[PDB]
DNA sequence: TCTTATAAATAGTT
DNA sequence: AACTATTTATAAGA
């Protein structure tokens, strides 16, 4: 961007909108080339400020969320404490 | 565990 | 990157990993983001080529796959043809 | 809502 | 597993 921002609240409501959808396309962008690069199935959930849904899942959020609820393995799981915690580790 | 049960069972019933 | 890759799967075992790694940290980086930016919640679910489970979420796992349950409404849902029709509709 | 200057991510090398 | 040159994403403008 022509700015380096903060990760922190947007206030200004349309701007958050407006980053709110573009930020949105490219996490599912990501996504997409994720699961075809690397051969993985990947859902995903989204609950804006209102409360709304947007989903998306590679191939079919059913099928994710199914195999979801059979795993029965101790896995990674990060939330975002984990990832801050990670970047104050590797700032350079 | 309680909330894998609850998921599986509303995807299931469609 | 040093060059332009196609998005097509990856069949060295080791770069597929590698890259796995470092998009998936990416994938969950700019989850945080968009859930701090936007006051939203995300809750992210990959499955690799070997079936093993990483798991992310902004704040906790179990209160976003609830709230899941519990929506009653249409709403926004994608998938990776989604993605791939946009990107026509887009390009240069 | 487009366009683009600059920031951020990453593919390939070593 | 580092590093960085290049690609990609995106904040701010218009």
């Amino acid at each position: 961007g022509r700015k380096k921002i903060q990760i922190q609240r947007i206030t200004d409501e349309r701007n958050r909108q407006v980053t709110f959808t573009k930020r949105k396309f490219g996490l599912m962008k990501k996504a997409y080339e994720l699961s075809v690069l690397c051969d993985c199935e990947i859902a995903l959930i989204i609950f804006n400020h209102s409360n709304k849904l947007f989903q998306y899942a590679s191939t079919d959020m059913d099928k994710v969320l199914l195999k979801y609820t059979e795993y029965n393995e101790p896995h990674e799981s990060r939330t975002n404490a984990d990832i801050i915690e990670t970047l104050r580790k590797k700032g350079f | 565990g309680v909330v894998k049960q609850k998921l599986a069972e509303v995807i299931l019933k469609k």
